[PDB]
């Protein structure tokens, strides 16, 4: 892609949710969803394969509905009240509608199916955005209406996502789907405090996003797509093990690291408003979250693998790839508890 | 749910409220340890790209050190403020509705029975 | 009116319930999903012209604008899934599960 | 003639049914353009005209495009009309039926509040201004051009960079 | 319902006119005259085949440019208003980006056909 | 690039009338002295009734009636 | 209607077997149509037929497992008058993972499901009896 | 809850113009000179009081005033005024520029008799300063008494007591 | 008309204000002849 | 909002045409903009769940102007009664209602 190309869609694709924060209509709103849809599918179909046009075709199909469905709600409360606003006094119909259609968006289970499938079928660049940035403005959807939604199926769609992509990541030997469970984990967590101080939802975006980024960009140092090539990484690059192995720990939360803050604080302001059972089951499959990554940071730190002849070249050449900011990233995730009161 | 409290400016890291709250030290354990981050920071980036450590890129260590503690004073500047109000508007509601928190009169150990409970 | 409303808010549920009841084309999605659009917007203009709110009349354009850029962009996907396939077939497209 | 908005709204729901059972793409495509015009008919009822113009010329440029497209990638040998198929064609009759069933059941579950079959034309255009010039549908329209401005430039630039994703998708 | 009736009645004229030319005439019927005609010889195929389009970017851009269409026909209106700088700024740049988008696609070889 | 308008202006001379027009739309109102009457004119324009105004006692430049002194005179649109 | 389900608080166990009983047999049919319906959609047949004998077996499996349950429950509550005492759910839900072992032809899915469903019987009636609000209003 | 309060058939009962719509625009100039005093009070109570009920008497001079002037027109003027009227009525919209000249001859009639002056161009588009006995409508709308915000919680705020009171961190 | 029926205020209203609010083509016109009823809808929109 | 930066610069990109009484082109009033307004002004300074126990009253008023669903249910009452007397032979329409009146100018 030329360069006027890439500004303009780059351009569209920040200013998708941008529009999104910085209005007070839900049609500029619905707006901005649909600058964030329309830029994402150039670059998922960029290297023109069939997994590509799969995938786009997955994205571009599930994303127009939820679309359709918020522009519904929309309409409806236009028509009920004669404004551009949820307000109070909405019809539950219409809230839930757009919770519905908002989680279809995110990737939340039961809506999770198209997730792990698209993310694999584009590079580890469109992952990262795809998990991170396009998570943003429909999470902002929510936690403008946070008062007005209903704490039942907020719930119950959050424990599936927990569950669905605990279970899923289980048995994932790609790597680009065992991110994409791990969002789903990670939504899950949020959508279920959303009602309940929706800053600890933030915290946890943050958090997720800076252990996220990093990641993306491991795997993206040897192009790396699959358990067995990420193995292969005490020879290639041997010095990014450490952080690979804090920030895995992190995702699959662990005390002493900050990935452990924001389901820790969840519990606690889930605990106090008698929201008991629930938060137990979460944090108890939140270990199965933890196990594949176990496994993944044995196969490539702990237990090194089998390599090849052909990757003494590898040892020849150098390399340039490290843009400086993975290691703010991950040191500033996996060390940054004891400043969690300045974080909360 | 501080974002509707009155006054409250939109998009302002340091209201002119928070300019009568006590600064840090500059020798806080916080600020120190983001500092510590940062070398660690540098560290890593010089392990990541096959570089020598602790000999490699003074210059750097010392940008990623002073941009750590130069952003995290005024963080930890803006949380005091919100920590802040947190505390003043609590004193301000429990001030102004003493009916819900009323001025509760213990008891001593001579007059309530608390029951045993043996080992044996 | 209320008549009116309720049978354009079926009429939005039935597109929705075809566009996610797939058959074996795509295409019949995509006019699906022009279906719903279309009850969307003559919702919006019916509600505006009731109220006299000529202040929100800008509303269904844009709906009409990023509708159709929505089927643009898809009309794209299926050029590129018949120059794989060549059919238009919504169930060769199975190969992300493995 | 006091029927006729109910009877535009169920046409249109018709329309719309016959196309959600999806038999090829022209057919689909003569069901958007059927069901644009009675959407242009019951906005011109509510007292809109631009509007339903700007509907109906939109749809039929886009089924244009439909039926370019559909000849070359969404045809078959034997394009499935709505009989065609003995099931769908029960489907249909079965969700004409079952709407009407269900119209003369809300009829009477609820007298009046969702739908009024026994006073249907009473309530429509509600509070007219008798008396009145520079009133019609285009001035809220042509607000675009004032006192609403971003809602042009975020619909401008959805289509010029929808030219660019359209060049990028298709090469 | 003077419009309706006219196209009624334009209607019901055209219908009369096909009743009368198919039940009018005579008829003879048979197989090698209601086959497709295909220039004396026989299909070697169905018409009801892919007919690749080699237009089908400048149809889609035909798409955007039909909203933009769209979106410059309030003008009339917009001009009885009491801005009339606004709206000029406003108009010149939605016509100035539409340019631009032809430009764009004119350069990268978007309005030549697919060979 | 005098040169290159000369070649222009023979092969390929509907993109120089085109580029010649937007420039000289664009470039037109700014010259003009009549460009101010148009938003004027639309003022002018009484779609809506004027609605009359409480005697306070301190108004002044207000008129008692249509056919006063005061007010803004229309003579400016007549013999423009 | 909720107050059907409802109906099952209205008197203690022990009393009312059958209302109890075909009460949680509906709501276990609920349950199994529920995952009728999404094995059906994903994971589909080879043919109509076999779909619909998969979600004939799911929900009267399901059936069986919730009238069990109800049987059981309120027998031990009648026997051994004792209506506040989870041990009576405990073992309706062991006789229901006996019964999901019975139908599917496995002995350790007996176990596994009577250890399960017999702990999460006795914290459903534990809630119930201290007021777990699962699914909770905010309060703060 | 409340009834709603009505005019009887008699407090309505009006001697009317009965007098038709270019009769009328050919007048319309005259009309909104001479007989503005009375409309200018009758539309400044119809806007002021937002209730019809309240304004019958203003409207009732209104019609008064305007057939005095018609019968000032049929006493003085009435032949050149009916030739502009009737060759008005001719035209579909009703257009002054096609009979602008019985215009001369109703106008020279009702200046050399009453010394009627027409308005120039923008006389009538502009606001007119009436005066009344009546008093300003205290709380128009009904609007009920607001209820009163929240109070700020007024202090110098101070540093939070032992900072953080978040697990076991002491600063 | 609704003499007879038990509870019913024959002036009443719908709103618990007091002001003017204005009424409507099917309030007015509403006992009225069908072709009333069809004019005031469908009587500018259809041309004369 | 989310992120206010129109509020941070004074801007209304979107926040003037929220709702009915809200600056229409020419100054036509939209229809219930009394009864927006008076809810809304009633609805100022308080937030949510205060404004809708104390601005109850304003909101049903404003919610019965643009619904409208009370006065549908009276007509109907009307004229069902009206119907059965008619039907009854009870009620005899006057000349006024038939179609045979005096109009009034
Ligand atoms: C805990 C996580 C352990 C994960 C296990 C990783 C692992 O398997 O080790 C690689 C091991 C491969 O052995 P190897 O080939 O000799 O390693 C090549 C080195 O990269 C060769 O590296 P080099 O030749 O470029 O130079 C040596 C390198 C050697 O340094 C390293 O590469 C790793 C040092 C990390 C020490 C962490 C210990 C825990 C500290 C607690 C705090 O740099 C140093 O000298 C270390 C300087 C001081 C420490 C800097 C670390 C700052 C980040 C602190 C993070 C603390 C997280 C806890 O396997
Ligand atoms: C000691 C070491 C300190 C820690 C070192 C960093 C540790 C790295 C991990 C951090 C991850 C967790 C961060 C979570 C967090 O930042 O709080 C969530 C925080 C919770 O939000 P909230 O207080 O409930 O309500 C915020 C309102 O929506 C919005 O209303 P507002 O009045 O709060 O305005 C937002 C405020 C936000 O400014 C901030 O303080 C957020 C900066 C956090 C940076 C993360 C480090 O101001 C700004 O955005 C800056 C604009 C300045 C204009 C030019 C001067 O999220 C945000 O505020 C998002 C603001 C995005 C602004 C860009
Ligand atoms: C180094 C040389 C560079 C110059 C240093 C400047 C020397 C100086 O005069 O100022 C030092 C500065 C001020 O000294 P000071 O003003 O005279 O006395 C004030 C008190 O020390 C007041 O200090 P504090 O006791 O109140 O500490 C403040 C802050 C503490 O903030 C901190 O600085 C944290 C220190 C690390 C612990 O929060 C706390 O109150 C303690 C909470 C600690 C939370 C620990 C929770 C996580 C468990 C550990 C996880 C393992 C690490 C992460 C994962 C590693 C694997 C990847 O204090 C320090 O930096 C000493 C740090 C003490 C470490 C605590 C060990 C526990
Ligand atoms: C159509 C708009 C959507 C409305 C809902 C559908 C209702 C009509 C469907 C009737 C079934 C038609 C069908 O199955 O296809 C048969 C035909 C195809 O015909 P055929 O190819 O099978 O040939 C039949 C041969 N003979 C006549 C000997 C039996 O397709 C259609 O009918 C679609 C045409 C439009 C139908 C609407 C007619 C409206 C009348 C206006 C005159
Ligand atoms: C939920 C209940 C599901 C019941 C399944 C009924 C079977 C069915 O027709 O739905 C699937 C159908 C897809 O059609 P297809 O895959 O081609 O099936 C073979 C037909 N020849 O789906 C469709 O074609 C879309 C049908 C939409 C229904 C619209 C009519 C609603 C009123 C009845
Ligand atoms: C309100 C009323 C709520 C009632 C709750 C009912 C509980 C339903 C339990 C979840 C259904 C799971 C059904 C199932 O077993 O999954 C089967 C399906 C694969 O099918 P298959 O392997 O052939 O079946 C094996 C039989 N165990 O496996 C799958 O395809 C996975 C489907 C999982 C989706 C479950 C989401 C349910 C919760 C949604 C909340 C909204």
């Amino acid at each position: 892609m030329n360069p006027i190309t890439l500004a303009i869609i780059y351009f569209t694709i920040f200013l998708g949710p941008v529009i999104t924060m910085s209005s007070t209509n839900l049609m500029l709103m619905w707006v901005g969803l649909e600058f964030s849809l329309l830029a994402i599918i150039p670059m998922l179909i960029n290297k023109k394969n069939p997994r590509s046009t799969e995938a786009a075709t997955k994205y571009f199909v599930t994303q127009a509905t939820a679309s359709m469905i918020i522009l519904l709600a929309i309409v409806l409360n236009y028509k009920q009240l004669g404004t551009w606003m949820f307000q109070q006094q909405t019809n539950g119909l219409i809230l839930n509608m757009t919770l519905m259609a908002l989680s279809m968006k995110l990737g939340l289970a039961p809506f999770h199916f198209w997730l792990p499938e698209v993310t694999q079928g584009i590079p580890l660049h469109m992952g990262l955005i795809l998990l991170t940035w396009q998570k943003i403005a429909p999470l902002s959807i929510l936690i403008q209406i946070y008062p007005l939604l209903n704490s039942t199926i907020i719930l119950m769609l959050a424990i599936t996502s927990i569950f669905m992509g605990a279970w899923g990541g289980l048995n994932q030997t790609q790597m680009r789907k065992i991110m994409a469970y791990s969002s789903i984990a990670h939504m899950g967590w949020m959508l279920a405090i959303l009602p309940y101080n929706p800053s600890l939802t933030l915290l946890n975006l943050m958090i997720y996003i800076i252990l996220t980024a990093p990641m993306f960009m491991a795997l993206m140092l040897n192009n790396s797509m699959t358990i067995n090539s990420i193995s292969l990484l005490w020879n290639k690059t041997p010095a990014m093990l450490t952080m690979i192995s804090l920030m895995l720990l992190s995702l699959g939360g662990l005390p002493p690291l900050t990935g452990f803050l924001p389901k820790w604080i969840i519990i606690t302001e889930l605990m106090k408003n008698n929201c008991l059972i629930m938060a137990t089951l979460m944090a108890m499959m939140a270990l199965l979250n933890l196990f594949f990554y176990t496994r993944l940071i044995y196969s490539t730190s702990l237990t090194m693998f089998p390599t090849n002849n052909n990757s003494k070249m590898m040892t020849h050449q150098t390399k340039t790839k490290p843009n400086l900011m993975f290691s703010t990233l991950a040191i500033m995730s996996t060390m940054t508890l004891p400043l969690a009161p300045q974080l909360i | 749910m501080m974002n509707g409290r009155p006054g409250h400016e939109p998009l302002k890291f340091l209201p002119d409220e928070a300019r009568s709250l006590p600064p840090p030290k500059l020798n806080d354990p916080r600020l120190v340890y983001m500092g510590l981050l940062g070398y660690c920071t540098g560290l890593m980036d010089n392990m990541l790209r096959m570089r020598p450590v602790m000999r490699a890129g003074l210059h750097r260590q010392l940008l990623f050190v002073t941009s750590f503690v130069f952003a995290g004073y005024f963080y930890l500047k803006r949380q005091n403020y919100l920590y802040a109000v947190k505390d003043h508007d609590m004193f301000g509601y429990i001030k102004l509705h003493p009916e819900d928190f009323p001025e509760k009169e213990k008891k001593t150990y001579a007059e309530i029975l608390e029951p045993f409970h043996p080992v044996r | 009116m209320p008549s009116t409303f309720f049978n354009l808010t079926m009429a939005f549920s039935l597109s929705l319930l075809g566009t996610l009841m797939f058959r074996s084309h795509l295409m019949s999605t995509l006019l699906c999903l022009e279906g719903m659009v279309l009850s969307l917007f003559i919702m919006t203009s019916v509600t505006s012209l009731n109220s006299n709110s000529m202040s929100s009349m800008p509303i269904p354009i844009t709906i009409l604008v990023f509708a159709a850029c929505e089927a643009a962009v898809g009309l794209a996907l299926l050029v590129k899934v018949s120059n794989t396939y060549g059919t238009d077939y919504v169930q060769n497209l199975n190969l992300l599960q493995c | 003639m006091n029927n006729y908005i109910f009877v535009l709204s169920s046409l249109f729901l018709v329309g719309c049914l016959g196309l959600a059972l999806k038999p090829s793409p022209i057919y689909g495509g003569l069901g958007l353009i059927v069901s644009g015009f009675v959407g242009c008919l019951m906005v011109l009822g509510f007292g809109g005209s631009f509007l339903g113009l700007m509907v109906f010329l939109i749809y039929l440029g886009g089924m244009l495009v439909v039926f370019g497209y559909t000849t070359a990638m969404a045809t078959e040998e034997y394009p499935e009309t709505w009989g065609s198929n003995w099931l769908i064609l029960g489907f249909l009759v079965l969700g004409v039926i079952m709407e009407v069933f269900l119209i003369c059941v809300l009829n009477y579950y609820d007298e009046v509040g969702v739908i009024n079959l026994d006073g249907l034309g009473d309530w429509l255009m509600y509070e007219v201004d008798d008396v009145g010039v520079m009133l019609e549908g285009g001035i809220g329209v042509a607000a675009m051009y004032s006192c609403a401005t971003w809602m042009m430039v975020v619909a401008g630039w959805s289509l010029f960079a929808g030219i660019f994703i359209i060049i990028e998708i298709t090469r | 319902m003077n419009l309706y009736t006219v196209i009624f009645i334009n209607i019901l004229l055209s219908l009369t006119l096909i009743l009368v030319a198919f039940w009018l005439p005579q008829m003879n019927l048979y197989s090698e005259k209601a086959n497709p005609y295909e220039c004396g010889f026989d299909p070697t195929s169905s018409a009801r085949l892919p007919f690749s389009m080699k237009f089908f970017l400048v149809a889609i851009t035909f798409l955007l440019f039909d909203l933009e269409i769209a979106l410059l026909l309030p003008l009339p209106w917009a001009i009885q208003t009491i801005k009339t700088s606004t709206m000029m700024i406003m108009a010149f740049i939605l016509v100035t980006i539409l340019s631009l988008g032809l430009a764009y696609e004119w350069t990268q070889k978007g309005l030549e056909w697919t060979e | 690039i005098s040169a290159f308008l000369k070649n222009a202006w023979a092969k390929e001379p509907v993109l120089v009338v085109s580029f010649s027009v937007w420039g000289l739309a664009i470039i037109m109102p700014m010259i003009s002295p009549y460009t101010k009457y148009a938003s004027m004119i639309n003022k002018a324009t009484p779609y809506n009734y004027p609605v009359p105004v409480r005697d306070d006692g301190n108004m002044p430049d207000v008129p008692s009636h249509p056919q006063d002194p005061l007010g803004p005179s229309l003579d400016w649109l007549k013999n423009l | 209607v909720k107050r059907f389900f409802e109906s099952y608080h209205e008197v203690p166990d022990g009393t009312q077997c059958h209302r109890k009983t075909y009460i949680t047999t509906a709501l276990g049919g609920i349950c199994g149509i529920i995952g009728s319906a999404y094995s059906v959609s994903l994971n589909p047949a080879d043919s109509t037929l076999e779909a619909v004998a998969r979600v004939g077996r799911y929900t009267f499996t399901a059936a069986a497992i919730g009238a069990m349950f109800g049987l059981t429950t309120c027998v031990s509550a009648q026997v051994r008058e004792k209506p506040d005492d989870p041990l009576n759910y405990f073992i309706g839900g062991c006789a229901g993972g006996l019964t999901l072992g019975a139908r599917t032809h496995s002995y350790g899915t007996a176990a596994m499901g009577c250890v399960y469903m017999g702990t999460a019987a006795a914290l459903f009636k534990i809630g119930k009896l201290e007021g777990w609000e699962l699914f909770p209003t905010p309060k703060v | 809850p409340g009834i709603v309060e009505l005019p009887t058939l008699e407090e309505l009962k009006v001697e009317e113009v009965k007098v038709s719509s270019a009769v009328l625009k050919a007048a319309a100039h005259h009309y909104g000179a001479q007989c503005d005093k009375t409309n200018k009070e009758f539309m400044l109570c119809r806007w002021e009081e937002k209730d019809p009920r309240r304004c019958l008497k203003e409207g009732k001079l209104v019609n008064g005033c305007a057939l005095n002037f018609f019968r000032q027109i049929k006493s003085h003027c009435a032949e050149p005024f009916t030739e502009y009227w009737t060759c008005l009525d001719y035209s579909n919209m009703q257009l002054f520029r096609h009979c602008r000249q019985q215009q001369a001859k109703f106008d020279q009639c009702v200046l050399d008799k009453l010394g009627w002056v027409r308005p120039d161009l923008g006389q009538l588009s502009k606001v007119t300063k009436v005066k009344t006995d009546r008093p300003l409508p205290e709380n128009p709308y009904h609007s009920r008494a607001r209820p009163e915000p929240n109070p700020v919680i007024e202090g110098d705020l101070k540093p939070a007591k032992h900072g953080t009171r978040f697990f076991f961190w002491t600063v | 008309i609704m003499k007879d029926v038990p509870n019913w205020k024959v002036g009443e209203s719908v709103f618990h204000t007091t002001r003017w609010v204005p009424p409507l083509i099917g309030e007015m016109y509403g006992l009225r002849t069908k072709e009333e009823m069809s004019n005031a809808n469908f009587g500018f929109t259809w041309y004369t | 909002p989310f992120l206010d930066i129109q509020k941070k610069l004074g801007i209304s990109l979107d926040r003037h045409f929220m709702f009915l009484s809200a600056e229409q082109p020419y100054k036509n009033a939209a229809r219930c903009h009394a009864f927006e307004k008076e809810w809304i002004e009633c609805a100022h300074g308080i937030g949510g769940t205060r404004a809708k126990k104390e601005c109850k009253i304003e909101f049903d008023d404003f919610e019965e102007c643009l619904l409208r669903y009370k006065t549908m249910r009276r007509m109907h009452d009307i004229k069902k009664q009206r119907e059965k007397l008619m039907k009854e032979g009870k009620y005899t329409p006057p000349p006024h209602h038939s179609g045979r009146e005096e109009p009034r100018p």
